[PDB]
């Protein structure tokens, strides 16, 4: 059975968000998919520093 | 929490085009090669495709490559299966897959192309001298059975049905009883066929 | 393109004791293997994957080994609910290839038994639509190699007797046979004595049941 | 005058696992250690002295570790004619000292069963004697806990009847518990209905063998 | 390629004297020190004595001095076990081991030392009519322990069972042996059940017959 992993982080903008989950997906179909699956996650940039 | 229930059984005749659904559950549908696996009766294995079902890229098997119609819907989880023709000597039975290790697999499906049709099947009895019955010509199969609706469990055997060559399925259900009980106890057998729903009760006696 | 050969062909065991089966290698298929238990009548599942690493849910008792070179698998101490057909397949370059093997089979080992012997003529029934049948019953037997002839007046007959076997009772480990005899009513009034003759390992002489029309 | 301490006392392994069993001492003895085992009804036999080295004629599963106190023994893949009672034993001062231990015992564990069950009423020469008795038996099941009551002329009689149960066979790790009724040959003349109840989780429902009186 | 055959079962009352045998063969007799061992019923086993036949050098437990004498003889290997009288709480099984690291052990051989008499087995037959095949032979009460059960001459070893025998009122015991065979097999081979107590010398073969 798979286990998951939570690579991924900050981008630039919303369409960069979704080139990088569709890039992840593409790099699940090769090789494995019984045994890790590594879906990603994403956040976009804020002025603040503190906030971010 | 996995679950592959595919559609149920049926037969056809010979030169139409058939469908088969293999429905899933409980995880996310476009993320693994779901395949085909076939199995002809009393033999091995062989593989028939697959299809990543995110972009629809198939990679058929060169066993019966441009022979079949491979195709997953992405809506409701229901990768098909579609037959073009020329399935006519291609009894057997299907399954389908997960993920390329075949982690989890479905359940019975089974194709059966002949010329003839549903025919209820006939009972005749067995009974034993110095005890069971036949059933002969019960057609799609299968057929069940129950000894005096089930009455007695052991002692029983029901021997796997086989074909003729008329196209017709044969069974026999027989049990063991002690000598003493012959004149004693009722002696019935009750088989039920849903392929065409005859439900037939035979009382054997000795001669 | 490989051929996967799967030997022996057929193996035997007692209950407790262990087993040890081959997957041929036609060629060096890398490190990636399969190991697939099913019963009659049911969708097989997945025991080893990658020919070294356990699927998770599978009893301890299950082990393999190898190293893309006719890679093995011991089933340690066999009980009563395992002993059905295996099967090997490998996955190298996928997907293109996909190849399965023939897989051995198991089946539980016990002393010898002798057949009980039954004989069911035409219960008038059948015999009304011009057709008769003639059933020889083989009961609690072992092993499963053994003999059945048809003698139609003391003549053997081939070609129009049917054999069918059942499978392996989990209890005693017997097996059960059935053969029918089916011809026209041309053939069966032409004809008194038949005879149904057995021989197996189990008896001491090939023992033969034998009925008269109209008796 | 050194004592010895074994522990645990009832491990339990599937029968694929392993074992960890533990013999600690009550001074530095640097190396004097043997490791002793014993099936039931039979004489024990060597398999470790030295607490490393290992005896002729036994099988690789087997090993030992340890110095000072603390000895382990590692049992690996644990077969099915396992289930023998362990010993651990020093050997410093000798001859003066040779003080055993107390040991543990495996007990292989088994997937649930089902037993049948058989009677046999008095053989006549009981009865012409006078003394009466009636035994119901099972065969092959799992686990040991089990209920079994009798049922004279439909009653439930107690006071007169005793049950034994042997050890784990050695080849499916299955108990066969046995029980008798003794009576006199009046007090088993008054009554006609005779029955074994058993009570298990392996068959579905408390299967019954009643006998009749009709000699 | 050495085996170390004890004697046979033995009974008696408090007061006697008892000798028993450890009859060696295959090796080099005089050059291992023999020793023997203690197991009363459930509890282990404990260390008694040791010697070594060469110079009839022996030692003993720290509680065990002068109850038993070990001895020895050069003429057939046998290492003796003397003892002095009485010791009626020594009801146990005695083993003769061979190497100071023990390891080719021998048989057991029981003492009993009681207050009752040894009274002959009495065997009883079971007659199988069910359709399903299983038979064996009673043993009623008799005392004292051990007993031993064989099939057709020890012509038939699977499915065999013996159970443990228990006191049940009056100070006897009662045996029961149980086989199962094929079915069809019933009426075609002929069945014996031998017994054989060793203390009261009683050898009887009840066969059984279809019912």
């Amino acid at each position: 059975d798979p286990k998951i992993v939570n690579i991924g982080a900050v981008l630039s903008t919303r369409k960069h968000e979704q080139m990088f989950r569709e890039a992840v997906n593409q790099a699940n179909k090769r090789h494995a998919s019984w045994k890790i699956q590594l879906n990603a996650t994403s956040v976009t940039h804020k002025p603040n520093a503190i906030q971010m | 929490q996995v679950q592959l229930v595919q559609s149920g059984a049926e037969a056809k005749k010979p030169g139409e085009s058939l469908k088969i659904s293999c429905k899933a559950s409980g995880y996310s549908f476009t993320t693994f090669w779901i395949g085909w696996v076939r199995q002809m009766p009393g033999s091995g294995l062989e593989w028939i495709g697959i299809i990543y079902p995110g972009d629809s890229d198939t990679r058929y098997s060169p066993s019966f490559q441009g022979h079949v119609t491979i195709s997953a819907d992405r809506s409701t989880s229901t990768a098909y299966l579609q037959w073009s023709s020329l399935k006519a000597s291609d009894t057997a039975m299907y399954y389908c897959a997960r993920s390329a290790v075949f982690d989890y697999w479905g359940q019975g499906t089974l194709v059966t192309v002949s010329s003839a049709s549903t025919k209820g099947p006939s009972v005749f009895p067995l009974a034993p001298s110095s005890l069971g019955c036949l059933v002969k010509d019960y057609f799609p199969e299968p057929v069940t059975v129950s000894w005096n609706s089930g009455a007695l469990t052991s002692g029983v055997h029901t021997f796997p049905a086989v074909l003729q060559s008329s196209g017709l399925y044969s069974l026999s259900s027989v049990v063991t009883v002690p000598s003493s009980s012959l004149g004693t106890q009722t002696y019935i057998c009750n088989v039920n066929h849903k392929p065409s729903n005859t439900k037939v009760d035979k009382k054997v006696e000795p001669k | 393109e490989i051929v996967m050969t799967q030997s022996p062909a057929t193996l035997s065991v007692s209950p407790g004791g262990r087993a040890t089966l081959s997957c041929r290698a036609s060629q060096s298929v890398s490190s990636n293997l399969a190991w697939y238990q099913q019963k009659p009548g049911q969708a097989p599942r997945l025991l080893i994957y990658g020919a070294s690493t356990r699927a998770t849910g599978i009893p301890v008792r299950f082990s393999g080994s190898g190293s893309g070179t006719e890679f093995t698998l011991t089933i340690s101490s066999l009980q009563s609910e395992d002993f059905a057909v295996y099967y090997c397949q490998q996955y190298n370059n996928w997907p293109t290839s996909w190849t399965f093997g023939q897989g051995t089979k198991v089946e539980i080992k016990r002393t010898v038994a002798a057949p009980s012997v039954f004989i069911f003529p035409p219960s008038d029934e059948q015999l009304k639509s011009g057709t008769a049948s003639v059933v020889c019953l083989l009961n609690n037997f072992y092993p499963r190699e053994a003999k059945v002839q048809w003698k139609v007046d003391n003549a053997l007959q081939s070609g129009n007797s049917q054999e069918s076997v059942t499978e392996q009772d989990s209890k005693d480990s017997t097996y059960s046979l059935s053969s029918t005899l089916t011809l026209s009513k041309a053939d069966y009034e032409k004809h008194k004595v038949y005879a149904c003759e057995v021989t197996h390992q189990g008896l001491s002489s090939p023992v033969t049941k034998s009925f008269n029309r109209g008796e």
